[PDB]
């Protein structure tokens, strides 16, 4: 038998968080919403939704600065370079385009993907952009030449989510077909395969201050740890399709259930400190409950969720809220825990 | 046949035959236990790496990349006409072996290799054939 | 062990001294053997 | 683990706060009486009721033997224990007069040996220097 | 030499193991080279042509 | 802490090792130095010599007359003390009462006997007592003093393989 | 009298007698280096079918040896024993005396390194072992593709 | 003298500065890690660095292991011998 | 314990300043020679 840790410190007493409150609903989009993406100088939001356009929104008022089209399917991914006056956005309809933000054109295209692409990822300190599809391959483009430099293959279903880091392994691509991929980035190789996971892997997320990812899908959340994929800890508690997967500076992690449901975990103890169901806008059937996408703004303090019931949700923080108000309820449980 | 520390026999080259030993492989039930709850694990490293091995990283990857990105480039666009006059020549010491019966030791050689020259104007040679994809890699145990 | 370091210290201090007076000596003869090379050329030159 | 002070188990055991060194509390609180509430083996001061923490721990049970069941019996080990103390003190004190006049020798032995060793290291330095110094004079025939 | 064959105070035979090799065939790097008989692969493929037939 | 602080130039791992005519003749020479002056007595590297048994702050009088007595002893180590009065916690045999004693007498001596019996039996008692406590808890306070014994030589090997150890480092070392 | 030592090996376990009477200073020198643990960790790094498996670098390479008797000492060829079979324990070096801590396992009948290695040894117990040793696929030099890893050698008793 | 926890003969022992219970340096490195920096027996916080004093023995005087034959256990033998023949004689002059 | 300390520190500092006095007295004897050697011979 593989002997066990009888310390009592194999577990972390979770830190205190207060709880999240619904703050904004943001109408006007008529698709579900499935992008989401803040500028590094958090001054604005985008969203892609099922109406192929892509809306600029004011972070501060909700106030619709823009909208964009160009797409001519589900606008699927979207990202603002840190670097570049640049946004990138994947969609349903094969393309993957490059948006300069100066003249609010689309100036590049990223061809090759052979069906509708999920996922897109600017690697932090490369130039260089991953997207993911229905066509199991991550490409890996180069954003000045648009060339396809690599063509990440192993998966035998849809590269779901994907991650980039600045340090190896550099893409992490979660799949529908269960498993999870560490590739290097260098050579194109899969560096590691996971398949700990049941069902599709829908959910991917880094933490910003540790060398450790978490992957998500129905019902499971599973940390893990870098370099060599050492599976850290479960996320339990959650017996939804897990659409996002949110974690903060302060360590948040945010799962959002295809079912309309919400878990606000804390990263290191893995507390479930917070569950909630959200609700739908008036019209809207039961069946139209659901959070398709999530992000957190840069300073941490808001969540912003895109819901197919075509809305954008904004959520706070308590700050009416103290650890005697909402204590804690973890106990150092002794239990085999059967694995 | 191998065996292990504390004596069994090893059944960890099933999984990783056909891998590399940089593939990281997980085929044990000790892989499914937390890394805080797995028994030999006292303080665990969960720190990102410094800007040294980062930007170190970033070089070596980006040199990768450069070198793709002008493949990608040479192949998108051909330079019109495909001919290189700087054909500076590669010297090669071949020091032979015995072979073919007789085992008397040839003198070594100095051998000079040069590109051949190519005409301008010469079409592409070959046809290009597709061959179906080849097996996958040995896929990982299902560690559910 | 500490007497010995402080010994082997006082020994290379005055092993270094001895060593420079002797290439101070060397360089004395040599310095003397090329006045006394050049004055018999001198004394060659004044006789032819 | 035993007492500083006797070398066996303290029924007292306290430690100092700034030397770390457990002791029977009588025989601390006497070696301070002595030594004007100083620590034994070293120049500090050591508080009796400040820098002395008592230990607090299971009594020691001693071995008792079967042959010492008696009351006579315990008297004679007690007069044997007693005769064998005073022995070790005398011998320890003869042993520690002839380490002292041992020392004395040997401190009398080593400035000797420091001065042949001066002596001879100054003739050695005059004939090095005479030997470094040796120009080569001209050597003429006996004519 | 790998089981130790003992008549103790009490007069019977015991038989000790020095490694774990004989209870069973994990580190014994000859389980490779148990062969067995012809009845025991006739019963078998006899029984797996019984479920086919079934 | 020594007090020694004289420097000699001496490199025992580096220099060649003298020869026995050599370290004669060094021997010779420090005694021709030490035959040259006196020693001195009063040396600062020398410590103060012990005090007197009546000077010692620690040694009780009754101390000192023990020890003068030890001293006294030709052979100290074989200086054994007078014994006490061991006879008496015997058995006390049947005084042989004279005809010619007298009633008093005899009277005083049967209840010395009586008192020295007594003694005996309550002597024994104590000892049959403490046979019955050794016979309950002897393997334990054994076992307690034993593992003692044992903890005790197992630390003062360890502090002396490490004395050992420091000792070999400072050796290659220098 | 024969003396055990026991290589706790990544293939089973190999127990080797010792001959004391026979060539004493290799064996004592065996006993040192392995109960101090330097013989812990390291490889054998050379296999040649029905030749050799030969071990015992620190390095792994072919140049290491650490002999208590300084860095080499002489050799001590009786010739009562001979290489005559599989399993001969034996103190390898290169041309002239140079015994450094290499051992050496016969793993066939070799009778051309005699007088020129110092026989000082014996599988006693797991030949299957060794047997399984000489059946590595080795690529180039010798040296196997995988690794057979020393873990434990110790005098058992 | 023995661990508080461990139970047996510390070879590093180490007492507390509030407490002053002998106890083995890594037992009381992993009870501090394990309670947060908690004195066994103890609700008052104990600093890993501060409030543990480590143990030292000298070993200048000569080694006295703990027998009957010792002088200070004669001694306590002697004065426990003493104190239950008081206490069965005044219970005995009581009953007489 | 303190009289052995220093008769043992006494006992090493003889053996070396005995060591340094043979050594001193070997180079003090080879520098006699050579300058009698150098006196009798003349020609370097």
């Amino acid at each position: 038998l593989v002997r066990r840790s009888e310390s009592l410190l194999a577990q972390p007493r979770p830190d205190w968080h207060p709880p999240w409150k619904l703050m904004r609903v943001i109408s006007g989009h008529l698709g579900w919403v499935r992008a989401l993406a803040v500028e590094p100088n958090n001054q604005w939001f985008a969203s892609g939704a099922g109406d192929r356009t892509i809306k600029i929104w004011d972070l501060a008022s909700g106030q619709l600065r823009l909208t964009l089209t160009g797409h001519i399917s589900t606008v699927r991914g979207l990202a603002v370079s840190p670097r570049h006056p640049y946004m990138f956005s994947c969609g349903e309809d094969k393309m993957v385009k490059c948006w300069d933000l100066e003249t609010n054109k689309v100036i590049r295209h990223y061809h090759g993907h052979l069906s509708g692409v999920y996922t897109l990822k600017l690697h932090p300190t490369l130039d260089v952009l991953v997207t993911g599809g229905r066509d199991g391959v991550a490409r890996v483009w180069d954003m000045r030449t648009r060339s396809n430099v690599h063509v990440l293959s192993g998966h035998t279903g849809t590269v779901a989510d994907l991650v980039c880091q600045e340090a190896d392994p550099q893409v992490i691509t979660g799949s529908l077909d269960s498993t999870v991929r560490m590739w290097d980035l260098a050579a194109g190789k899969t560096m590691g395969v996971l398949t700990h996971h049941k069902k599709g892997v829908r959910a991917l997320v880094t933490h910003p201050t540790e060398f450790t990812f978490a992957t998500a899908s129905t019902g499971s959340i599973k940390q893990w740890k870098c370099p060599e994929g050492a599976f850290m800890q479960n996320f339990e508690g959650h017996n939804a399709i897990i659409n996002t997967l949110a974690v903060n500076d302060q360590n948040v992690l945010f799962s959002g259930g295809d079912n309309g449901s919400m878990s606000f975990w804390d990263w290191k103890s893995g507390y479930r400190f917070q569950s909630l169901d959200t609700t739908a806008q008036p019209g809207s059937l039961d069946a139209e409950l659901g959070i398709m996408s999530s992000t957190f703004d840069m300073s941490g303090a808001r969540l912003i969720t895109g819901e197919a019931d075509k809305t954008i949700k904004i959520w706070k923080e308590d700050t009416t809220a103290t650890p005697e108000t909402h204590p804690i309820e973890w106990k150092p449980s002794l239990v085999r825990r059967k694995y | 046949v191998q065996v292990d520390s504390e004596g069994k026999v090893d059944y960890t080259a099933i999984a990783r035959q056909g891998h590399s030993s940089d593939r990281i492989i997980h085929a044990s039930f000790k892989d499914l236990i937390p890394l805080r709850q797995r028994a030999e694990a006292g303080q665990i490293d969960l720190s990102r790496p410094s800007k040294e091995e980062v930007e170190a990283t970033a070089e070596r990857t980006k040199n990768a990349l450069a070198a793709l990105v002008s493949g990608a480039l040479a192949a998108q666009k051909p330079k019109n006409v495909q001919v290189n006059t700087k054909r500076e020549a590669t010297f090669v010491k071949y020091t032979p072996s015995a072979q073919m019966g007789n085992n008397t030791k040839k003198q070594e050689r100095i051998i000079k290799i040069v590109e051949r020259q190519r005409d301008p104007m010469e079409p592409p040679k070959f046809k290009h054939k597709k061959i179906p994809r080849g097996p996958p890699s040995p896929p990982p145990p299902v560690m559910h | 062990r500490a007497s010995e370091e402080q010994a082997i210290q006082r020994r290379l201090e005055a092993l270094r001294a001895e060593v420079a007076f002797v290439s101070t000596r060397e360089r004395k003869a040599q310095e003397l053997y090329r006045k006394l090379r050049d004055e018999l050329e001198e004394l060659r030159l004044e006789q032819a | 683990m035993l007492c500083a002070l006797s070398g066996e188990i303290p029924e007292e055991p306290v430690v100092s706060k700034k030397t770390g060194v457990l002791f029977e509390k009588r025989l601390i609180l006497k070696y301070l009486e002595e030594h004007n509430n100083i620590e034994p083996g070293t120049t500090e001061e050591l508080d009796p009721e400040t820098d002395l923490l008592p230990i607090k721990t299971s009594r020691v049970v001693r071995p008792r033997p079967p042959n010492f069941t008696s009351i006579p019996s315990l008297l004679k080990a007690f007069q044997d224990e007693w005769d064998a103390l005073v022995l070790e003190t005398y011998t320890t004190r003869e042993q520690l007069a002839r380490v002292r006049e041992e020392l004395a020798t040997a401190l009398y032995q080593h400035d000797a040996a420091v001065r042949v060793i001066a002596r001879l290291t100054r003739e050695r330095d005059e004939a090095r220097e005479a030997l470094a110094r040796l120009t080569v004079t001209g050597a003429a025939p006996a004519a | 030499g790998t089981l130790d064959i003992i008549e103790t105070e009490d007069g019977e035979m015991i038989a000790v193991d020095k490694d774990g090799t004989f209870f069973s065939t994990a580190n014994a790097t000859d389980f490779a080279q148990h062969k067995p008989d012809k009845a025991a692969v006739d019963r078998l493929v006899a029984d797996l042509r019984k479920a086919e037939e079934a | 802490m020594p007090a020694i602080t004289t420097v000699h130039e001496s490199l025992p791992y580096i220099d060649p090792e003298p020869t026995p005519e050599q370290r004669a003749a060094a021997e010779a020479l420090i005694a021709e130095e030490r035959a040259k002056v006196p020693d001195d007595p009063y040396h600062a590297l020398l410590p103060p010599p012990l005090p007197p048994l009546n000077e010692s702050r620690h040694l009780t009088p009754i101390l000192q007359n023990e020890l003068a007595r030890l001293a006294s002893s030709p052979d100290p180590q074989a200086a054994k003390m007078d014994a006490l009065d061991f006879s008496r916690y015997e058995a006390p045999e049947m005084p042989s009462i004279d005809s010619s004693q007298s009633l008093e007498e005899t009277a005083s001596q049967l209840w010395e006997t009586l008192k020295q019996a007594y003694t005996a039996q309550a002597y024994l008692s104590a000892r049959r007592a403490h046979l019955a406590l050794l016979d309950t808890h002897g393997k334990n306070a054994w076992l307690i003093g034993n593992w003692h014994l044992e903890g005790e030589v197992k630390a003062v090997e360890k502090e002396l393989a490490e004395t050992k150890r420091e000792i070999d480092r400072v050796s290659l070392a220098r | 009298m024969a003396t055990d030592v026991a290589l706790e090996t990544t293939m089973g376990t190999i127990i080797l007698e010792l001959y004391n009477q026979h060539a004493p200073r290799t064996c004592e020198n065996f006993k040192t280096l392995a109960a101090r643990g330097y013989y812990d960790g390291t490889i054998f790094h050379r296999v040649i079918k029905d030749f050799m498996v030969q071990g015992g670098d620190p390095t792994g390479t072919g140049r290491g040896g650490r002999s208590i008797y300084g860095d080499t000492f002489e050799d001590e060829i009786h010739p009562g024993l001979r290489h005559t079979g599989a399993g001969i324990l034996s103190m390898a070096n290169a041309g002239p005396n140079t015994n450094g801590s290499q051992f050496f396992l016969t793993l066939a009948p070799t009778p051309w390194l005699d007088g020129k290695h110092t026989i000082f040894g014996r599988v006693k117990k797991g030949i299957r072992v060794l047997q399984r040793m000489g059946l590595v696929p080795t690529d180039a030099d010798d040296r196997p593709k995988t690794e057979i890893k020393i873990i434990r050698a110790y005098v058992v008793g």
